[PDB]
C-alpha cells in the first residue's frame, strides 16, 4: 500500500534468529541443497525478494530490465546443463507469458510481493528444500550475488573508518598527516581472535614507518591507507564502500565485518 | 617524494602467494583450461605475474584496454618453466573469446590471454627493468608512480561519469601520465584545480593503485591517496585529501 507500514528489513534480523525461523521449513520431496548449489533468476517485480534470497546464499540474476529479463532466459536456455535456473514470478501478465515458453522453470508465488522479507523467504523454503547451518552469517553479497567475501574484526573497519571518513570530515585536511597511524597499528595488534571466531589479524607495513599498512586475515586483506580489499581469490582489489556504515556499528562489541571483494559493500550481522 | 612506502617495496619480488579458495570458485580451474582466444593478430604486452592457481597465472600489464591476462601453462608457447610471481616478461595476447556462459556465472578477472612469451632480447631486458624501477609492490596490490602534466598544453584530461547500479553518482577525471598510461581520479578532488579548459599552473605526481577498473582504467588515484601538485613556480605541496 502508498500508505502502509514498512516491515522489518532482513538487514536488522541476526543470521541465528533467522536459521532458527527458517531451518524447520523444507519441501521433503526435493533433494537438499545448500544455497550456493540453488540457481534462481527473479522477475523484475521481485528484485527486493531476489536480494533477499541471495542473503541467505541462493545464487540469485537480478535483471534491470524486462528487456534483460528475456535475454538471460533465452542465454540459460541457450547454455542448459548445470546453468538451469529457477524463474521466480508472482500470478500476473508476465507470469503467463514466461509459461509459453519456460513452463516448467517457472514458479509463480501468490502474494510474494504483499508479505514480509521472512514471509517472503518462509514461501521459498517450503518449495525447495534448503540446508543452512547456523555459521553462515554472510555467505553471499546481496547486492552483486558474489561469494567472495573478506571477514574482519570490527576493528579493521573501525580503523578504516576513522581515516577514510572520519578525519577529512571533522576538521579540514590538507593532508592525512596527523592521523594518529601508530595509535591504531598498535591496537590491531592486540585484536582477540577468540572475540571474532578465531580469526588472527596478520599486520604488515613495508618499514615501521611506513604508511602502507596491510590487515591480512584468511579470506583476504584490507590495505587500510589505500581503501582497498582484495580477496585472496582474486588478482584486483576494489575501493571498500566505507562511508557507507553508519558510525555507530562500531560501538557493537565483538562484531565482524564482511568486505564484497567484488563491489566492495562492507556488511554485518544484524543488530 | 617516494617517501617511505617505497623502501622494500620498489620493483615486483615482494608479492605474497596467496591461497586459491576452491570451494568458492569450483567451476574457475575449468574455465582458465578451457577458456579461448579472438583469432586476430596478437598484440606484445609487458606484463608481470601477480597470482598464480594450480597450472594458471594472471598477469597484470599497463597495457592500454587490457585488464590482466590470463596465462595458460599448457598452452602459452615460450615458456621455459613455470611462472612465479613478480615476473616481468614479454608476450603476444589476444582478447579472450566472449562466451553466453559468461553471463550466468562469475566475473571473469581478465580480458585477454597469453599466448607466447616473446624470446628476451637485450634491448628487451631493459625495458623490463625500467618498469620494476617505476612500480612497487606490497601486500598483493601494485602501485605505479605516474605524472600528469596538466600544465603543459596537450589535453590529459577527460571527464567520465559512471552511471552503473552502484556508482551512479560517482563521477571521475580520466587523466592521461607522461608514459602514456591512464588513471582515474575523483572529479571533485581535482575539479577546482583546473581551468576551463581543464589544464592548470601545476603537475601531478603519484603512485597510483592498480584495482579493478573504473570503464577501462585500472589505476587509480582515489580520495586519499598521496599526490602531490609541482607548481610551474617550483613550490611542491599534498593535493588535499577529499
Ligand atoms: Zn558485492
Amino acid at each position: 500500500g502508498p500508505d502502509s507500514m514498512s516491515y522489518r528489513k532482513l538487514k536488522t534480523i541476526p543470521w541465528l534468529e533467522l536459521y532458527d525461523i527458517l531451518r524447520s521449513h523444507r519441501n521433503p520431496t526435493r533433494s537438499p541443497q545448500r544455497p550456493h548449489d540453488i540457481k534462481v533468476i527473479v522477475d523484475t517485480m521481485l528484485i527486493g525478494f531476489g536480494k533477499n534470497l541471495r542473503r541467505v546464499g541462493i545464487d540469485v540474476i537480478l535483471p534491470k530490465d524486462v528487456s534483460d529479463f528475456r535475454k538471460y532466459l533465452k542465454e540459460i536456455e541457450r547454455v542448459g546443463g548445470e546453468h538451469l535456473r529457477h524463474i521466480i514470478t508472482v500470478p500476473s501478465k508476465s507470469y503467463e507469458a514466461l509459461k509459453m515458453d519456460y513452463d516448467n522453470y517457472t514458479i509463480a508465488i501468490p502474494e510474494l510481493n504483499n508479505m514480509s522479507p521472512v514471509d517472503q523467504l518462509i514461501e521459498f523454503f517450503d518449495l525447495f528444500n534448503v540446508d543452512i547451518r547456523p555459521e553462515d552469517v554472510y555467505p553471499r553479497c546481496t547486492e552483486c550475488n558474489s561469494r567472495l567475501q573478506i571477514k574482519f574484526p570490527g576493528p579493521v573497519l573501525h580503523f578504516l573508518h576513522q581515516y577514510c571518513v572520519i578525519h577529512v570530515q571533522n576538521v579540514y585536511r590538507a593532508d592525512m598527516s596527523e592521523f594518529p597511524l601508530e595509535e591504531w597499528w598498535n591496537r590491531m595488534l592486540h585484536i582477540n581472535p577468540d572475540d571474532y571466531d578465531g580469526v588472527k589479524v596478520e599486520m604488515s607495513r613495508p618499514s615501521p614507518t611506513s604508511k602502507w599498512i596491510v590487515a591480512t586475515v584468511p579470506t583476504g586483506c584490507l590495505h587500510i591507507t589505500r581503501q582497498t580489499a582484495l580477496h585472496t581469490n582474486l588478482p584486483d582489489g576494489i575501493e571498500v564502500r566505507i562511508h557507507k556504515v553508519p558510525d555507530d556499528e562500531f560501538k557493537r562489541r565483538n562484531l565482524s565485518f564482511y568486505v564484497c571483494g567484488e563491489c566492495g559493500t562492507v556488511a554485518c550481522d544484524g543488530r | 617524494i617516494d617517501d617511505e612506502d617505497t623502501y622494500g617495496t620498489r620493483g615486483t619480488s615482494n608479492i605474497p602467494m596467496r591461497p586459491f579458495i576452491k570451494d568458492l570458485a569450483p567451476t574457475m580451474l575449468q574455465l582458465l583450461r578451457q577458456d579461448k582466444t579472438d583469432s586476430e593478430k596478437p598484440q606484445s604486452a609487458l606484463c608481470t605475474v601477480v597470482q598464480k592457481i594450480d597450472g594458471f597465472a594472471i598477469l597484470y600489464t599497463a597495457k592500454r584496454d587490457v585488464i590482466n591476462v590470463l596465462l595458460q601453462e599448457r598452452s602459452c608457447e615460450g615458456l621455459e618453466r613455470s611462472p612465479q610471481l613478480g615476473d616481468v616478461a614479454f608476450f603476444d595476447i589476444l582478447p579472450r573469446r566472449i562466451e553466453t556462459k559468461d553471463r550466468l556465472i562469475f566475473k571473469i578477472p581478465y580480458t585477454h590471454i597469453a599466448v607466447k612469451k616473446k624470446p628476451d632480447t637485450p634491448d628487451s631486458l631493459l625495458k623490463i627493468d625500467c618498469f620494476k624501477n617505476s612500480v612497487r609492490c606490497f601486500g598483493g596490490v601494485l602501485e605505479m608512480k605516474v605524472k600528469i602534466a596538466l600544465s603543459k598544453p596537450e589535453l590529459v584530461v577527460e571527464q567520465y561519469h559512471d552511471n552503473t547500479e552502484m556508482n551512479s553518482d560517482h563521477h571521475f577525471y580520466y587523466l592521461k601520465a607522461t608514459n602514456g598510461v591512464l588513471v582515474t581520479i575523483p572529479k571533485e578532488r581535482l575539479l577546482n584545480h583546473l581551468n576551463s579548459k581543464l589544464s592548470a599552473d601545476f603537475d601531478l605526481i603519484a603512485w597510483v593503485v592498480h584495482r579493478k577498473p573504473i570503464g577501462n582504467v585500472s589505476l587509480h588515484i582515489g580520495k586519499g591517496g598521496e599526490a602531490y601538485q609541482q607548481f610551474t613556480n617550483g613550490d611542491i605541496r599534498e593535493l588535499p585529501p577529499l
